[PDB]
């Protein structure tokens, strides 16, 4: 079983990709659980975190670099609901777009990545229930996970991948 | 996610005098303090904890580290009677407002009866005023034929004055007109620091 | 200079949504973050989220989530915020201001007053309170006017037309349970007067064009 990504337009297959990031901001206000949903930020979030390969892409990175053993997550200052939280995976995620409209990711794969992001957050947050909630908005680009391939600049949409709750 | 605290909510200080705020943190420090006066946006006065904004007159300091922080005002001057916020990252205090401190005045109390005039309308507010008076705390009960009301007055206050600096008050007994008929003896007693005894105002309706 | 400028007050009903605007002037709009603040009357200072204005992301208070929109029209430097299924506790001040390199606020707008109530606009009746002998003391009488059941604020209040201002004491506004507001405004004046000089109270509620001069006579 998959998690199937509306695209637009249709990546085609040379397109696929491994995710080895991504880059959250944590939501403000006041449970005991702390919500993290796909940066709020911008261009500058994303070159400040320093695991992006050469594709420019948004919420996830594509063909970046990858961590030694384990994930691990940084942020420029940790109570600043305002800085992103960059996460560098250990393991890539694969994801294969059919050049039909959409991009697919394995669900287990997915699953099994967030519990360790959201275990590396409940040891920096001291929490115990982490919650991923999609995107709050923003232009295209940035609401959805965006990439250029081949000089052409796509769009998915990542609402399904920002929905899950973690003990 | 980080709760700051405020003390006190409300500060007298006598003109010229010292006046320290204090903001705790309930987990560079970033603290910045802000003034803000009656129908105004706050206005920044320090950041980075003890950085003065520029305009911003030598009496006022901020200090501290960590998780308290202090703001001072070296002098009080009339112009500095304010509300004072801090803030860290995104999470303000709940507000210090500094007021002049000024020596006890009693109030002088009047009662005023409903009018005729709103009477016929079918309801009967009976004020009781409490003119001019240091400091702001008071007591004010409404017995009616000597039963204490309870629900069924509300209370408005002045601003300190800006040239004695006292306060007054209006407390606003409302009956229907009905119920205001029922009753013979309206009373307002007003206990406040200034008096060597409360002061009762009352009247017989009609 | 940097200027932030709101738009107007607004009253709403239960239930409606306002849109406030926010236009920046003086500095590069994209540059940084726009969060909102809103004051309730005699209260603190509560934040609601911020915009980044290059992307349009945003972060909202847990509180305010699935209730407020942040956006903008980078065009004309204009930010917005809307807030919908309003309560009456939503009647506040709101403020849009600019974060700085310090993370602090220097440059705020004059703020935005949104009043929530089922009311409808209403003038005051106005009713002497009338000076005797329960409101004299020892050479100095009281006496006023009760500015009664209108929606929304504000009255002005005046004496003589604005000869008489020694001694005047006008209170700020009550909100009663029916949704219309009453205050008082009081004066304090010598007892030997009262035979002699006119005391006219001079009411003005401009959102329902009413204006009242109410004579205050002894007894
Ligand atoms: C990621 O790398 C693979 C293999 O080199 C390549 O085929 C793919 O196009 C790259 N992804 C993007 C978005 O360019
Ligand atoms: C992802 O990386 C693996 C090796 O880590 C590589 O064999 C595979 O082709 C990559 N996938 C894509 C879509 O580039």
């Amino acid at each position: 079983d998959t998690i199937t990504l509306p695209c637009r337009p249709a990546p085609p297959p040379h397109c696929s990709s491994n995710i080895t990031g991504l880059i959250l901001t944590r939501q403000g206000g006041y449970a005991n659980t702390v919500i993290f949903r796909p940066s709020g930020g911008d261009w500058r979030d994303i070159a400040r975190c320093q695991i992006a390969g050469t594709v420019v892409s948004t919420q996830l990175f594509l063909n970046g670099s990858l961590a030694e053993e384990e994930v691990v997550i940084r942020s420029e200052d940790w109570r600043d609901n305002a800085k992103s939280i960059c996460v560098q995976l250990a393991t890539s995620v694969e994801i294969a777009c059919t050049g039909a409209g959409h991009c697919a990711i394995s669900r287990a794969k997915w699953a099994n990545t967030l519990k360790q992001i959201a275990s590396k957050l409940r040891e920096q947050y001291g929490a115990k229930t982490i919650i991923f909630k999609p995107s709050s908005g923003g232009d295209p680009e940035f609401v959805n996970h965006s990439f250029n391939c081949g000089g052409e600049f796509f769009y998915c949409a990542s609402t399904q991948l920002f929905a899950s709750t973690w003990f | 996610d980080i709760v700051m605290t405020q003390s006190p909510d409300s500060l007298a200080v006598s003109l010229g005098e010292r006046a320290t705020i204090n903001c705790k943190s309930s987990q560079k420090n970033y603290l910045a303090w802000y003034q803000q006066k009656p129908g105004q946006p706050p206005k920044l006065l320090i950041y980075w904890a003890s950085t003065r904004e520029s305009g911003v007159p030598d009496r006022f300091s901020g200090s501290g580290s960590g998780t308290d922080f202090t703001l001072t005002i070296s002098s009080l001057q009339a112009e500095d009677v304010a509300v004072y916020y801090c803030q860290q990252y995104y999470s303000f205090g709940g507000g210090t407002k500094v007021e002049i401190k000024r020596t006890v005045a009693a109030p002088s109390v009047f009662i005023f009866p409903p009018s005729d005039e709103q009477l016929k309308s079918g309801t009967a507010s009976v004020v009781c005023l409490l003119n001019n008076f240091y400091p702001r705390e008071a007591k004010v009960q409404w017995k009616v034929d000597n039963a204490l009301q309870s629900g069924n007055s509300q209370e408005s206050v002045t601003e300190q004055d800006s040239k004695d600096s006292t306060y007054s008050l209006s407390s606003t007994l409302t009956l229907s007109k009905a119920d205001y008929e029922k009753h013979k003896v309206y009373a307002c007693e007003v206990t406040h620091q200034g008096l060597r005894s409360p002061v009762t105002k009352s009247f017989n309706r009609g | 200079q940097v200027q932030l400028v709101q738009s107007g007050a607004e009253v709403k009903k239960p239930g409606a949504s306002v849109k406030v605007s926010c236009k920046a002037s003086g500095y590069t709009f994209t540059g940084y973050y726009m969060h909102w603040v809103r004051q309730a009357p005699g209260q603190g200072l509560e934040w609601m989220g911020w915009i980044n204005p290059n992307s349009g992301g945003t972060n909202y208070a847990q509180k305010f989530q699935g209730r407020v929109t942040m956006t903008r029209d980078t065009s004309i430097s204009t930010a917005y915020m809307e807030l919908s299924r309003l309560r009456s506790d939503d009647t506040a001040v709101y403020y849009c201001a600019k974060i700085s390199g310090s993370y602090s606020f220097d440059y705020w707008g004059q703020g935005t007053l949104v009043t929530v109530s089922s009311a409808s606009t209403k003038g005051p009746s106005v009713f002497p309170l009338a000076p005797s002998s329960k409101s004299t003391s020892g050479g100095t009488a009281a006496l006023g006017c009760l500015v009664k059941d209108y929606f929304p604020e504000p009255v002005t209040v005046s004496w003589n037309s604005g000869a008489l201002t020694s001694g005047v004491h006008t209170f700020p506004a009550v909100l009663q349970s029916s949704g219309l507001y009453s205050l008082s405004s009081v004066v304090t004046v010598p007892s030997s007067s009262l035979g002699t000089q006119t005391y006219i109270c001079n009411v003005n509620h401009k959102p329902s064009n009413t204006k009242v001069d109410k004579k205050v006579e002894p007894k």
